[PDB]
RNA sequence: AAAUGGAUGACGCUUAAGCCCCAUGUGCGUGAUUGCCCAUUAUUCCUUUGGUGAGGGCGGCUAUAUGGUGAGAAAGUGUAGCCCUCCCGAUGUAGACGUGGCGUGGGGGUGAGGACGAAGCCGAUGGCGCGAGCCUCGGAUGGACCCGCCUCUAG
């Protein structure tokens, strides 16, 4: 099953936002944090600091949530949450759940081979396999 | 940048969707919403 | 072409109302970058002679005044300048030039030089062609004499734009550098 | 920058015998000091490989007791606490040359110190630089375009000797001996010289007769 | 005065030292022509393989002149060229010819 | 129209050429029309300055307009000279403002002038159906001087093209604002 | 642009058409010459009165 | 008139005409001067061929934006050129009918060229080779 | 005429690189009306977000199997926004308000997962979101429980 792949995608930025100062503490986690201190270069933007979210970095409607093979991605659990994808199978791709036990997988994933659904995490081999 | 001196005093405050948990009131809402946009009638404006 | 402060004539008067119907017209000679310049000058003039000012007024022409040939004279210009210290000063300076805008660009760049006078403090009262044998200045009358002739020494040359270079072989003109 | 036991053996694994990169030799005589080094800087950040000779007779304008009381002040400064930390006065002509055009470059970054790395001074022209070409000159630094004929200015090589310099008189031994040895073999090579230009006048009337008209159309000859 | 943009970048040709002359440079290609340190896929890699080497070449073009001296405005191409080559050499070739 | 600015024109002049053979003089009409545009920033105005300049629809810099040149609008212009610069337009400016950057104001948006049909749409009158109904009602004074111009949105011009000589002092001790007569057309076009 | 000036002032094709006419140079030399015969006749019979 | 579906139309410089004399500026033959033969049906780019016996290059393709067109032009009337056609480039140690077109187009081009009086200096011309020495200024010439 | 050695920012500059004034592309007394450089500014273009926002479509009959082209379309504050055009704003301490905004322990419902390996832990495991975070991969880790969605509750 071929996507309907943008031409395009045009991501604003790719670094992440980090919190100020998290490289000098082993403690302090990398996730953003906003900073309200009266006297904290990040906050009042000088020039060489690093920089905060905000609304204009967003991403453009037409592509978003669409992953680089042109998919989007929605959960699985079984055999009859295949059904579901059957239709539109050239928009949504499964995505298999950790939990789920080897046995349970094979059932799974020789089913959306004989469906024609594209699976994230399935068989690597089985889907270069032309029918 | 723009003067921007009166503006922000001028907005009103409108709102366009119910506090109400009615679903009768919803489908009185809904129907009403579609008449005011499809006639020529200032009355079914002032009812929605 | 060169010098700035072209040469203006503006006619003027004043509305006329039911006190004074038919006003007397005024002409008035300026030296001006531009003619709106050359507007504001005389209408400055008008109010500090005769009372009269732009807003009650009108401007019958202001158009640049044509000169004589290209030939070598002397002009005597009588100017006047303002400072704090002295008040006003009046002098009688002579040039040699080609034309009168010529002269009087020539002086308004000298007071500067020598009397530090900006364009704005500084009043034109008069520009006359004069002949030889009434100059006074001996820096002006050295030029009279026929056969005058002297040579260049001191000379700055430079190449044209095209052909300038940074670095040239000693003894030769071959460029190394550009 | 002598060659180690490595580099003779690599050289002669592979058959090299000599290499001389691309260098500017420039006499420095009646240039303006200052002129000189700013145009010296740009071309050092621009990648050029430069080498300077005569630095003896560098200008500056002033009287001589003028300049040399501006490098009695600069003299004074030193460390307090440490003199052997504090700022160092180069007495030798070339050694002020070079302090003059490392205050003209980002000398605190290594692109500043590769340039100043690329730029060799000498007092006099020294015997390894004499056989290597032609030198030149830089007509915006020189001094019958930029003094006007009745200032007084200052040698470079006189206010040294006055304030520290030891090898004025050195230098003026080897200079005297230099010109003795190259103007004695430029007076030899001179029948070499006629015959070409004879041999030059001899052709065009052996040569094609086309080929002679298009040399006067173009004025070659 | 206030830093660098490294999206554009400044070349100064030999004898050019002039507006007039830069105008006729504008659109030209140029390359900047440097060496890595293992061989790496290069054009023509199977079809000639004596241009495999460590010798790069990073490509861009000429937009618009610099100043009133010869010097001009290049692009190259998607992104920046590399700062260790300030002060090296810039090739400039004379295609696309609109001679 | 075309035939009425060429006989404006030429009738002028065979005036003036009959008063200069004579040795009189020929005095001409006030002007009426100037175009008007800000050259200062929006920071430290005080009040007086700051209200005239909302009234003239001129809120940001390089924003332009059209007014009429009688005694209240002049007494306006004098409390806010070092803001502004203005002149008399010529016709060529006046083209060249509708042609390139007119928009109107419709139902309070911002459109920009693509055919007559919307210029008819917007204005019910029947004297301005086209462009040159527009052009015509601001070059001279017109009866719908004042309903054309509101209609249209203030003019949003770019910097000049050859730079400025100085924003502060008068254009008379050689600076950029005050009145600068008609040559206020050669740094328009720069700006155009 | 050529269709949007035309589509805004459909009287352009006639007005350009003045302007190379203006510029064409037989009519040009002649208009010149005749203005001047023109400008130079009035000076002389002002001057006679 | 002519229309951009009619195989003759085209939207070359003035400069590059059949039997003017180009250098070519990229490729294996940088440098060496060849004779412009004529342009392919459509849009597309040029056939050259320098007499191979002077310069060196054989019938071949080229863009019009990689070289040079000087002023010198050799009268071409004589060469039909018709033979040339796109097949014999679409066709992917040189074959026996493409040395026989190429030896037919370089017989009837060398006399074309001896035809004009300055012959001999053409078929020296035509040998020189271009480069950029050490202080050229390519902006500067006239060509 | 002052207390460490030191400051037109430094070097330096005197046919100035000093002081006062005047000019400008190619061609400065024959080219009238732009010598050149640098912004979170102005013009223009693309994308996001919020509107005192402005318009439009929404009663699915043209015709069509696989091995002329294939997918959607909800009468709608708020989304993975029902969809398509257009216009105007966007920084901010103290402070106010909004969010089908994120995360944690437990209750009522609904739907799954697990010895073919749950929770927990490790990471040059990548992908998604402006972000709080979510998910997959590997473990030459572990050995028995746990989670998605709607609501209720809080040490
Ligand atoms: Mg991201
Ligand atoms: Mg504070
Ligand atoms: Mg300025
Ligand atoms: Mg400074
Ligand atoms: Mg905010
Ligand atoms: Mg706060
Ligand atoms: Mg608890
Ligand atoms: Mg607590």
């Amino acid at each position: 099953v071929k996507p309907f792949v943008p031409r395009n995608i045009v991501k604003k930025r790719t670094k992440k936002f980090t919190r100020h100062r998290c490289e000098l503490f082993p403690q302090l986690s990398s996730s953003w944090r906003k900073p309200r201190g009266e006297d904290s270069p990040v906050r009042r933007r000088y020039k060489g600091q690093k920089a905060m979210p905000n609304k204009g970095y967003g991403s453009d409607r037409r592509t978003k949530y669409i992953t680089p093979s042109g998919f989007k991605n929605f959960p699985v659990n079984n055999v009859q949450d295949l059904y579901m994808l059957l239709m539109q199978n050239r928009k949504y791709a499964g995505v298999i759940s950790h939990t789920v036990g080897a046995k349970a997988r094979k059932a799974i994933v020789r089913k959306a081979h004989e469906l024609d659904v594209r699976l994230i995490n399935g068989n690597a081999k089985l889907r270069r396999v032309d029918v | 940048g723009v003067d921007l001196t009166g503006v922000q005093k001028k907005k009103r405050v409108v709102r366009h969707h119910t506090y109400s948990t009615n679903p009768y009131i919803k489908l009185l809402i809904k129907l009403y919403k579609f008449l005011g946009k499809r006639t020529n009638s200032p009355f079914n404006k002032l009812i929605h | 072409v060169r010098p700035h402060l072209r040469h203006y004539c503006v006619v003027g008067r004043e509305t006329p109302s039911e006190k004074n119907p038919q006003p007397t017209v005024y002409k008035f000679e300026v030296f001006a970058p531009n003619f709106v310049v050359a507007k504001s000058r005389f209408w400055r003039m008008m109010r500090e002679k005769n009372k009269v000012k732009s807003t009650h007024g009108d401007v019958l022409s202001c158009k640049v005044v044509k000169d004589r040939k290209l030939a070598a004279r002397n002009y005597s210009v009588d100017i006047a300048y303002y400072s704090q210290r002295c008040g006003y000063t009046h002098m009688v300076k002579e040039f040699r030039d080609v034309c009168k805008a010529g002269a009087v660009s020539q002086a308004y760049n000298d007071l500067a030089s020598r009397h530090r006078a900006r364009y704005h403090n500084i009043e034109v009262l008069g520009v006359k062609s004069i002949p030889n044998h009434e100059v006074r200045r001996l820096n002006v009358a050295q030029f009279h004499p026929h056969n005058l002739s002297f040579p260049l020494l001191q000379r700055r040359v430079k190449a044209p734009r095209k052909d300038r270079v940074i670095f040239v072989k000693k003894n030769s003109k071959r460029a190394v550098v550009a | 920058v002598l060659p180690s036991r490595r580099s003779l053996n690599r050289s002669s694994r592979k058959g090299f015998k000599k290499h001389r990169p691309d260098i500017i030799v420039i006499d420095l005589k009646d240039h303006v000091l200052g002129r000189a080094a700013a145009i010296v800087a740009k071309q050092l950040l621009l990648g050029k490989k430069i080498t300077v000779v005569r630095c003896e007779k560098l200008t500056i304008a002033g009287s001589e007791i003028r300049n040399k009381i501006k490098y009695l002040q600069f003299l004074r400064k030193r460390k307090l606490s440490n003199p052997k930390l504090g700022p160092f006065h180069h007495r030798s002509p070339s050694d002020v040359f070079i302090r003059t055009v490392r205050s003209m470059l980002p000398r605190y970054t290594k692109r500043g110190q590769r340039a100043l790395r690329q730029l060799v001074a000498y007092e006099g022209v020294p015997v390894n630089v004499v056989r290597t070409g032609g030198r030149v000159v830089i007509p915006k630094a020189q001094r019958h375009n930029c003094y006007r004929n009745e200032r007084r200015f200052t040698v470079l090589g006189n206010m040294c000797k006055h304030v520290g310099w030891k090898y004025s008189d050195v230098v003026e031994k080897l200079e005297a001996a230099r010109i003795e040895k190259s103007g004695r073999h430029h007076k030899k090579m001179e029948k070499v010289r006629v015959a070409w230009k004879n041999a030059r006048k001899e052709a065009l009337k052996k040569m094609p007769q086309k080929n002679v008209e298009v040399l006067k159309k173009f004025g070659l000859a | 005065l206030h830093g660098q943009n490294k999206n554009t970048a400044l070349v100064r040709i030999e004898n050019v030292n002039t507006t007039e002359d830069a105008k006729w440079y504008v659109g030209k290609r140029v390359c900047y022509v440097y060496h890595g340190y293992k061989i790496k896929r290069c054009v023509r890699w199977s079809k000639a393989p004596a241009r495999r080497s460590n010798t790069r070449a990073i490509w861009g073009r000429i937009t618009r002149p610099h100043g009133t001296s010869g010097t001009v405005r290049v692009k190259f191409n998607g992104s920046s060229v590399p700062a260790s080559a300030i002060g090296r050499r810039i090739r400039v070739y004379l295609y696309p010819s609109r001679i | 129209y075309s035939r009425e600015y060429r006989s404006t024109e030429k009738k002028l002049a065979g005036l003036r050429r009959n008063a200069r053979q004579h040795g009189n003089y020929y005095l001409e009409a006030k002007p009426k029309v100037a175009v008007v545009t800000r050259i200062r920033g929006i920071a430290k105005v005080p009040p007086k300055q700051r209200k005239i300049l909302q009234l003239l629809r001129l809120r940001q810099i390089f924003n332009t307009v059209f007014v009429r040149l009688n005694k209240p609008m002049e007494n306006m212009l004098r409390a806010v000279e070092p803001y502004i610069a203005y002149g008399y337009p010529s016709l060529s400016t006046v083209r060249a403002m509708v042609y390139k950057r007119g928009h109107l104001k419709i139902n309070g948006q911002r459109v920009k002038i693509t055919d007559n049909q919307m210029i008819k749409d917007k204005y019910h009158n029947d004297d301005i159906v086209c462009a040159e109904d527009i052009v015509n009602q601001i070059y001279a004074c017109g009866k719908h001087f004042r309903t054309v111009t509101n209609g249209l949105w203030p003019f949003k011009l770019a910097p000049p093209a050859g730079g400025m000589r100085q924003k502060r002092r008068h254009f008379v001790e050689g600076g950029d604002y005050g009145n600068r007569d008609t040559l206020i057309n050669r740094f328009l076009a720069r700006m155009i | 642009n050529r269709r949007l000036r035309l589509r805004l002032n459909p009287f352009q094709k006639k007005e350009k058409a003045m302007a190379k006419g203006m510029q064409n140079k037989k009519n040009r030399e002649a208009r010149h010459a005749a203005k001047v015969v023109r400008l130079a006749k009035a000076r002389k019979n002002v001057a006679k009165a | 008139k002519v229309s951009r579906k009619s195989p003759e139309y085209s939207t070359v410089r003035k400069s590059c005409k059949p039997g003017t004399i180009a250098i070519i500026l990229a490729g294996r033959f940088r440098g060496r001067r060849a004779v412009i033969l004529k342009q392919l049906p459509k849009n597309g780019p040029l056939v050259i061929s320098g007499p191979m016996k002077y310069s060196g290059v054989p019938i071949r393709r080229i863009d019009s934006r990689y070289i040079i067109a000087t002023s010198t032009r050799v009268d071409l009337t004589g060469v039909d050129t018709s033979a040339i056609t796109p097949e014999i480039f679409k066709r992917e140690t040189v074959s026996d009918e493409r040395a026989q077109l190429q030896n037919a187009i370089d017989t009837a081009l060398i006399q074309a060229i001896k035809k004009d009086p300055l012959g001999k200096e053409m078929a020296g011309y035509l040998h020189s080779v271009f480069t950029i020495k050490p202080g050229d200024a390519p902006h500067r010439l006239k060509w």
